[PDB]
RNA sequence: AGGGCGAUUUAACGUCCUAAGGCUGAGCUCGGCAAGGGUUAAUCUCGAUUGUUGUGUUACGAUCGAGCGUUUCACGUGAAAUGUAAAUAAUAGAUGUGAAG
DNA sequence: TTCACATCTATTAGGTT
DNA sequence: AACCT
């Protein structure tokens, strides 16, 4: 079973280098937040436009049902007369044209869905000023998996609203992006960044942390996708997720 | 102004007529449950799309204009003329416009007019779109759409877009809603109170069996019948015991006049022997609480709560959902209502004391601090509830509420004002080291709080703060 | 010992039902089964004048008396109201912390 | 994974066929 | 009792 281990990290270098690294990380997390919002909104529009109804189609189907019930009750009550005959002829031709309008509007909705699907939803080439390339790949995998579960929990029928995404969301990182080794233990990462684990003693914890890091540096266990985030105190918490098969 | 009165109700008809009306009520709650969520989804998607669509392009235009002005001003500074910082800002603004130009190119592709198609097809006709769920009474759409339209605007004003807070996720417990002029009160032959409610069966008001002890409800219902007390939008909700309760909401016009002495104020404190003692400012006092009731009922309440906690944790699952949910809901309601009742008791006594001797203003020790929660009997209490009720009943009678800092309140004389350590040498009495003043500790604290005039509003604006 | 039930919320009193701090159903999954009594009352003793439903049903009280215990005011005494006591703004979400597999 | 409490916002429809 | 706003 997969598990999560919470670690506190620090980065070394010149003070200006530290400022640049932290500004870069903050801006990248801001970009990831924006990307999640974009993707979720577009895919939600995609799923609304196809399965659910539309505005005027209901406004017309209600009139169709009204005319159908009117004709039914008139037929029931009927069993001088030319007025009623002309009345239900008018009603039946109105029903025919109403059916035509409903069919054409449904065709409009369906063709709009077909046209939008590949033009603006097959892959989102809409650009957020990402400072890395792979972060788009992680974003799409995260939205697509979320809506599948959320919709199956009743999001389509109206039992739960769409999942908003907040700033405090951790900065997603690929498993291969970060590498760790001892020189204390340093966290080699992309963009030429080598974090350093505090490993310092703590009253509640940070004693088994040494044991688990020594276990994982041995190569016994593989690293899965992890997350990186700030805290109420700036500490660059690494929400490392270690998985055991 | 507005106020709410709770009433229990019953249906008129045979044994089987109750089943139909109960099913009607349950289904009309379920439909509203679905409609609120759908409306929230649609409006959230629309308003995200607006800023995520062309609004991005106009934002980029504004950004580019401001940046070009910035480098233009930077160029002007360079001319006037250090030069190093100038070139630095230049390269910065350069890369800025660069990426910005990529953004502008990607936002000008014009592949679809998504905003307009969505705005016309769904959001401008959300009323009719909601009809996909079979509202048995079709007029409730207006209530749902009004509530949703107001709620999204308020939530957006709170900071929804920036990513601070999530989207609302209404739960199945949401009560049914009724219109204002949809409830008509009319006397019955048996002198009951009958309410006519559309699409089904009317409602009788259970109003006691003996009229000795329920004269207050009768007066309010009468004032409603003659229309003195305007009726506003109400709600219907079932208790855990399937008793229909109608949150009758009244908009009472407040026009009573109570003359008040100019400048006379009161003060409150939370001692270890009085739950809330108080006094005046300008030989007047009124103890409110009693230890021998509060500390003896809450003790057994929490004790039996912990007993059932031990029982459920000891049992393998506690027989699961049935017993778990029963115990959880029972204790939750019991403790929350007990706290609500006691907060009513304290606040009502305070305001009644204030109004009896024609007070004009109220001061009391600021709540919610790290202090004033300790050194008090109400060690774990819903302080915000009392905070709300005191302002409510004060404004209902034209009284203002202000808060003051709690520093040096326990160990400062209220006659001379000297500050020394140990001046409260006796727990049950106070003796001044300078003027020889002999008054009780609670009265000295109340006088101290009444005298003070250093009103504070936020936690950070305190003499001591961490 | 817990819970209904006494116009709603608390605590005590009054009366009923239980291991519903259970059992039984259908296709790993989802549901059903409890509660004043009967004309002297369902929350002080008794007195007078009065009723209402008609029977084990959605259709048991009013008014004067006393005694009995409460609260408040002046100098333990006297006055008022009380009828178990104290209350009667209530929903909905968001954000923050705890407990239990 | 799934339940509780404390602080803090805004609300409670009108007119017309 | 519904629609529109």
């Amino acid at each position: 079973m997969i598990t999560v281990r919470k670690i506190k990290l620090t980065i070394m270098g010149d003070k200006d280098t530290r400022n640049s690294q932290y500004k870069w990380i903050r801006d990248e997390q801001y970009n990831q937040y924006r990307a999640l919002n974009m993707g979720m909104t577009y895919l939600a529009v995609n799923d609304i436009l196809y399965m659910n109804e539309s505005g005027l189609e209901i406004r017309t189907i209600k009139d169709l049902k009204d005319c159908e019930k009117d004709i039914d009750k008139n037929k029931k009550e009927i069993e001088l007369v030319e007025n009623k005959i002309e009345d239900y002829k008018l009603k039946i031709v109105e029903l025919n044209k109403i059916l035509e309008e409903t069919q054409k509007e449904r065709m409009d909705i369906q063709k709009e869905f077909k046209e939008k699907y590949v033009d603006d939803l097959y892959q989102v080439l809409d650009k957020i000023p990402f400072k890395h390339l792979d972060n788009k790949s992680l974003v799409t995998q995260r939205i697509k998996a979320d809506i599948k579960s959320d919709k199956s929990n009743g999001l389509l029928k109206g039992e739960r609203s769409i999942r908003n995404y907040k700033r405090n969301f951790p900065l997603m990182t690929r498993g291969r992006d970060l590498k760790f080794k001892y020189d204390d233990i340093e966290i080699k990462w992309m963009e030429g960044i080598k974090f350093k684990v505090i490993l310092g003693n703590r009253i509640k914890n940070s004693l088994e942390l040494r044991h688990t890091l020594h276990k994982v540096i041995e190569g016994k266990y593989k690293i899965c996708d992890s997350s990186l985030q700030f805290d109420k105190n700036n500490n660059l918490i690494l929400n490392l997720t270690l998985d055991i098969p | 102004m507005i106020t709410v009165r709770k009433i229990k109700l019953t249906i008129m008809g045979d044994k089987d007529t109750r089943n139909s009306q109960y099913k009607w009520i349950r289904d009309e709650q379920y439909n509203q449950y679905r409609a609120l969520n759908m409306g929230m989804t649609y409006l959230a998607v629309n308003d995200i799309l607006y800023m995520n669509e062309s609004g991005l392009e106009i934002r980029t235009i504004k950004d580019l204009k401001d940046c070009e002005k910035d480098i233009d001003k930077n160029k002007k500074e360079i001319e006037k003329l250090k030069i190093s910082l100038v070139e630095n800002k230049i390269e910065d603004y350069k890369l800025k416009i660069v990426e910005l130009n990529k953004i502008l190119e990607e936002t000008q592709k014009e592949r679809m007019d998504i905003q307009k198609e969505f705005k016309e097809k769904y959001v401008d006709d959300l009323y009719q779109v909601l009809d996909k769920i079979p509202f048995k009474h079709l007029d409730n759409k207006s209530l749902v759409t009004q509530r949703i339209k107001a709620d999204i605007k308020s939530d957006k004003s709170n900071g929804l877009l920036k990513g601070e807070r999530s989207i609302r996720n209404y739960k199945r417990n949401f009560p049914l809603m009724t219109r204002g002029r949809d409830l008509k009160f009319k006397y019955d032959d048996n002198d009951d109170i009958e309410i006519k409610w559309m699409e089904g069966i009317k409602f009788k008001v259970i109003l006691g069996n003996r009229i000795k002890n329920s004269l207050e409800l009768r007066h309010t219902l009468h004032k409603v019948i003659e229309g003195k007390y305007k009726i506003c939008d109400s709600s219907l909700q079932f208790d855990k015991n399937n008793n229909l309760i109608l949150n009758l909401t009244l908009d009472i016009p407040i026009d009573i006049v109570n003359k008040k002495v100019s400048g006379r104020v009161v003060g409150v404190d939370l001692g270890l022997k009085i739950p809330a003692y108080c006094a005046l400012n300008d030989y007047i006092k009124k103890s409110i609480g009693r230890i021998d009731d509060f500390l003896k009922v809450r003790t057994q309440m929490q004790s039996r709560r912990r007993r059932l906690q031990i029982a459920i944790q000891s049992a393998k699952g506690g027989k699961g959902r049935v017993n778990k949910l029963q115990a959880l809901e029972r204790f939750a309601e019991k403790e929350k209502n007990f706290a609500k009742t006691y907060n009513h008791f304290l606040s009502s006594n305070i305001v009644k004391f204030a109004v009896s001797n024609q007070a004009e203003q109220i001061n009391m020790e600021l709540l919610s601090l790290k202090e004033t929660q300790n050194k008090s009997i109400l060690r774990n209490w819903s302080y915000y509830q009392l905070q709300t009720m005191i302002e409510y009943k004060a404004q209902r009678e034209g009284i203002k509420v202000k808060y003051i800092d709690p520093y040096h309140t326990s160990q400062t004389c209220s006659k001379c004002g000297n500050y020394e350590e140990g001046q409260r040498e006796s727990q049950a009495d106070f003796i001044c080291k300078k003027c020889g003043y002999k008054v009780n500790a609670d009265y000295n604290a109340a006088r101290n709080i009444a005298m003070s005039n250093k009103y504070i509003t936020k936690k950070e604006e305190s003499k001591y703060y961490k």
